[PDB]
RNA sequence: UCGGCUCAAGCCGAUGGAAGUUUGAGGCAAUAACAGGUCUGUGAUGCCCUUAGAUGUUCUGGGCCGCACGCGCGCUACACUGACAGAGCCAGCGAGUACUCCCUUGGCCGAGAGGCCCGGGUAAUCUUGUUAAACUCUGUCGUGCUGGGGAUAGAGCAUUGCAAUUAUUGCUCUUCAACGAGGAAUCCCUAGUAAGCGCAAGUCAUCAGCUUGCGUUGAUUACGUCCCUGCCCUUUGUACACACC
């Protein structure tokens, strides 16, 4: 009886009685289809639940996540570039999104750019009509 | 933007910046230039000057920092004052 | 006297005027004992334009639809070269005609 | 071999919808004949009739089409009787498999029992009810029964893992006798009771 | 009696032909697989792992039943609607490179040929005979 | 000195106008008319256009 | 509000006890009466079919219905 | 100007939300000179 | 044509017939009014006003979109009569390039958006059989605001255009808000009609959640009345006639 209906990867619990590919979707920064690509390339039985697995396959699953480009995945499929003038690629995950979210705010804040002011005040940044739209909340 | 050709107006303003940088004496900040155009991307080559960009009513001068290479000069002078608001009028009764 | 198997086309806004022109042309040709392939009639194309009637905008909103219709009714023939000039005479007003030798 | 080989037995038999012959229909009561028409049968209800053109042209129609039309409502189900005809035929198999009796017997006897005989009409009393508990015509009986029947099935199956086919199936078999677990009969019985009050 | 491709159930033919073609096992795979979106309107890759081979039967069959076919026309045949969010939906066509390269490979294995006469590609005699054999087998098995 | 109206004007609205009004609003482009929708129905019978 | 995705011994012997006595069997009835998940119901459906204890009436992409043998 | 606006911490979205917000004898048209 | 009402004009019902509501739908449309709307359509037009520090024309930048909040026309959803993945596969109305750059097939490069090279059509000839959407068959998911839902934002890649910041739009990856059929009130509609679903044209270099037209699927209920809300005709009252403003 290896039914462990709880898992713990990278500081957040995930369920186990659901399917394997959809369980990784719970993690912030990865979606339903991005999960499919990497979970397909790790050669895992997609037809079974996320509870009946074991440690060794999990190890390759998580390993792909940190270094994607080394394991034959294209660059345009990724979601990070130009962290500085001479930048590299990346694949941000659960708590890096909040960390890099914050960073952007004081960058734009200190530069004193218009987008920062909208973010500072908290209005819509992308241009859209507001005089009657979503002002209640 | 840079793949397409650049017309008289970009070259004109760049030679003004060049003249300011050469005649500037070290241990001083270069002189101020006022302009109306607001569609130039920021270039790392364009560092070390002070530009008064027109905000639709007045010229606003800002010191340029290096790490803002990927924006425009227009994005740094707002057009409208923020709305503090007031007291509701004789409307909003029906 | 080498034939070229010509084709002649007509254009007009009217219908009854053009149509009687087509019959008389076929019989004027046929009287001198010439072979003729009959009146291939092209489809009629209808084009419309809809606009608002009011010039300002108050009151209910009402439209009107003007129309115009066009007919083609082209003709073909097997004949020598310059008999066409004698025969295509005595046409109506407004009616346009273009000749295609189709050599 | 123009026609499918498997479906061949029917030819030597009176016309029917493959699985069920309309022969030997119920003998239970009267006053709804001349208004339920089965004497001219049909295979599938997908007949593009012009019943609407006159008053009682829609009275001469096999009941099977009526059920299929009534089932499609509420925006999403507009004009898509293919699902409706699918469900009705399939639901017939369920009740046939759940009970040895003919499914047409199940539908007919249910609808003849779930119709009211007296109702109440709102004549002006200046805010009050001068409700004289008037009578009802046999034609309106089937009209209201079918409409309210189909609504009972959809509301029950709504937001449930059960599906309409067996939900509709269960609705008919409960209405056969006074089960009181059927949407139709519960609301049906109260109608005369409030009508009987103002009698 | 004699039969042809038009005398068999549609979805049966594609499944029957898919099984036979994979057992032969000769067609290129440009590696595009596992990274394709099936079209600009779709969201997730197909479920079946062997979907790519199955597809082969469908496209081969229609070129037999049409006077001429080209790469661009498959785009607009294979397309469908896209949920753009809260706006109304439209019609958008499928991916072009995917359909292009798959039929490139297909014709390299002697099933159809180029038609510089007028354009497009038509099936070749040997390819036509091949489909009939698989269709014929289905009839008796029924 | 002759750079006052230099800016190109061959692109979008304002580069075309009605033959009678030079009124750039609601202008018709079907079939190559280039006339206001308003002035239209006053010369429509002459152009040849009959309602039904 | 959860249905056990896996089949346990207690459900198994209850299953092979009554399913030869039901009049009709469906996906709904299994998830309702036996407190089992829908996914396992389709899996159970196909496995009990091949062992030959229930008979198929119609098969379709939406609903499967079976009766006694 | 723009830089000053960032420092001009006077009234914000939260500040706006915090801030709180005859018989005529003439007939149907008789009212006024309208 | 018939069968029952009936002085008659007619109404209804059956048969025949492609068609028996005026066969279906539109266009035009009397005498007479309104201080109805338009001077921002007009080189239609009176008077007044401005005219060289111009209210004439022209170039640069902005704004009409700025937002605590009340109201109107619409779009997407609240899921199993569903969502998701494969495959089968059917329209109609229209539009299209000369001094300009339109509709675009085919071949080649490109994950995708896009790019390059021959070519056809000024058109029942080419685009186009516009292989549209809905729909149908086989599977995955399974009552949980979950794979229903797509607001808000970050990063990157292109296209239109002189110019995209207050993001034009598209494409790529991530982020996953409210919303369980909606109170007092209130609308539209009688048969290929309501409703669902898409397509073409108008504005247009790009942008449709808009309007004008086109087709696909296709119903419940009635053949009525003056109870409510409007309108007209008669009888009636008047010290009004610029006529209850
Ligand atoms: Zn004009």
């Amino acid at each position: 009886t290896n039914f462990n209906h709880i898992l713990r990867l990278l500081n957040t619990n995930v369920d186990g009685k659901q399917k394997v590919v959809y369980a990784l979707t719970q993690i912030k920064g990865v979606g339903r289809r991005y999960s499919n690509l990497v979970c397909k390339k790790a050669d895992v039985d997609l037809k079974k639940r996320a509870g009946e697995l074991t440690s060794e396959e999990l190890e390759r699953l998580v390993t792909i996540i940190q270094n994607p480009l080394a394991y034959k995945i294209p660059t345009w499929f990724l979601n990070r570039q130009r962290d500085i003038v001479d930048g590299k690629d990346s694949q941000i995950l659960a708590n890096g999104v909040d960390s890099k979210l914050r960073e952007d705010l004081e960058r734009l804040k200190k530069i004193r750019a218009h987008r920062g002011l909208r973010h500072y005040w908290g209005l819509r940044v992308r241009g859209q009509h507001t005089k009657t739209t979503g002002r209640r909340g | 933007k840079i793949n397409r050709g650049l017309k008289r107006r970009p070259l004109g303003l760049i030679k003004k910046l060049r003249k300011a940088k050469q005649e500037a004496k070290p241990n001083e900040k270069p002189e101020l230039v006022k302009t109306h155009l607001r569609d130039m991307i920021v270039v790392p080559e364009m560092i070390g000057s002070v530009i008064g960009i027109y905000s639709g009513k007045e010229f606003n001068q800002v010191e340029i920092k290096p790490e803002m290479v990927g924006h425009y000069l227009g994005e740094f002078s707002i057009t409208y004052k923020p709305v503090k608001h007031g007291r509701p009028g004789i409307g909003a009764t029906h | 006297p080498k034939v070229h198997k010509i084709r002649i086309t007509l254009t007009s806004r009217k219908v009854q005027s053009l149509e009687k022109v087509c019959q008389e042309l076929i019989e004027r040709a046929k009287n001198k004992d010439l072979r003729v392939k009959g009146p291939v009639r092209m489809p009629t194309k209808t084009l419309k334009i809809t606009t608002r009637k009011t010039p300002c905008g108050e009151g209910s909103k009402t439209w009107d639809a003007y129309e115009m219709r066009i007919h083609k009714r082209l003709i073909d023939l097997t004949a020598p070269t310059e008999i066409v000039k004698q025969i295509i005479i005595n046409i109506e007003a407004g009616v346009e005609v273009e000749v295609t030798i189709a050599a | 071999d123009v026609l499918p080989k498997e479906v061949l037995a029917e030819v030597g038999s009176v016309k029917l919808f493959n699985r069920w012959s309309y022969d030997d229909i119920e003998i239970r009561d009267i006053s709804l004949t001349d208004y339920i028409q089965i004497r001219a049968p049909v295979y599938i209800p997908h007949s593009a009739g012009r019943y609407a053109v006159k008053r009682f042209r829609k009275a001469n129609c096999p009941i099977i089409e009526r059920l299929t039309n009534s089932l499609m409502m509420h925006g999403r189900n507009n004009g898509k009787k293919l699902m409706a005809v699918r469900i009705v035929a399939h639901a017939f198999e369920i009740i046939h498999l759940m009970t040895d009796q003919n499914p047409i017997q199940v539908a007919v006897d249910a609808i003849v029992n779930c119709g009211p005989r007296e109702d109440s009409t709102r004549i002006g009393s200046a805010g009050t009810v001068r409700r004289q508990a008037v009578d009802v015509s046999p034609l309106r009986r089937v009209n209201q029964a079918i409409a309210l029947l189909t609504t009972g099935a959809r509301e029950a199956a709504f937001r449930n893992v059960k599906t309409i086919a067996e939900c509709l199936a269960e609705e008919l078999i409960n209405a056969a006798k006074g089960s009181s677990n059927s949407y139709a009969i519960k609301k049906k019985d109260e109608l005369e009771r409030v009508a009987k009050s103002n009698r | 009696g004699g039969v042809t491709v038009r005398d068999v159930d549609a979805h049966k033919f594609v499944a029957a032909y898919a099984a036979f073609l994979k057992r032969q096992g000769k067609l290129p795979v440009p590696g595009w697989v596992d990274t394709v979106k099936t079209g600009n309107a779709k969201e997730l890759p197909p479920q079946d792992i062997d979907w790519w081979y199955i597809r082969a039967a469908s496209v081969a069959r229609h070129v037999y039943l049409r006077k001429t076919v080209g790469v661009g026309r498959l785009r607009k045949v294979h397309g469908s609607a896209k949920n753009r969010g809260t706006r109304p939906s439209h019609h958008v066509d499928a991916s072009g490179s995917v359909d292009r390269k798959i039929m490139q490979a297909l014709e390299k294995i002697q099933v159809l040929e180029k038609d510089e006469e007028r354009g497009g590609r038509r099936i070749t005699q040997q390819g036509q005979r091949d489909l009939d054999r698989i269709a014929q087998t289905v009839a008796e098995a029924d | 000195e002759s750079v006052w109206n230099s800016r190109p004007r061959t692109y979008g609205k304002g580069s075309r106008a009605c033959r009678v009004c030079t009124h750039q609003a609601g202008l018709i482009r079907k079939y190559g008319l280039n006339i206001c929708r308003q002035c239209f129905r006053e010369k429509a019978a002459d152009i040849g256009f009959v309602k039904y | 509000a959860q249905h056990s995705v896996i089949l346990d011994k207690a459900t198994s012997d209850k299953l092979y006890k009554d399913v030869q006595s039901y009049r009709l069997v469906t996906v709904a009835t299994l998830v309702d009466r036996l407190k089992i998940n829908g996914a396992l119901a389709r899996k159970c459906l196909k496995d009990l079919e091949e062992k030959g204890l229930i008979r198929q009436v119609v098969g379709h992409s939406k609903m499967k219905i079976y009766t006694r043998a | 100007g723009n830089e000053a606006a960032f420092r001009d911490r006077n009234a914000g979205r939260d500040a706006n939300r915090g801030k709180p917000t005859r018989r005529g004898g003439f007939r149907g048209r008789g009212k006024r000179e309208e």
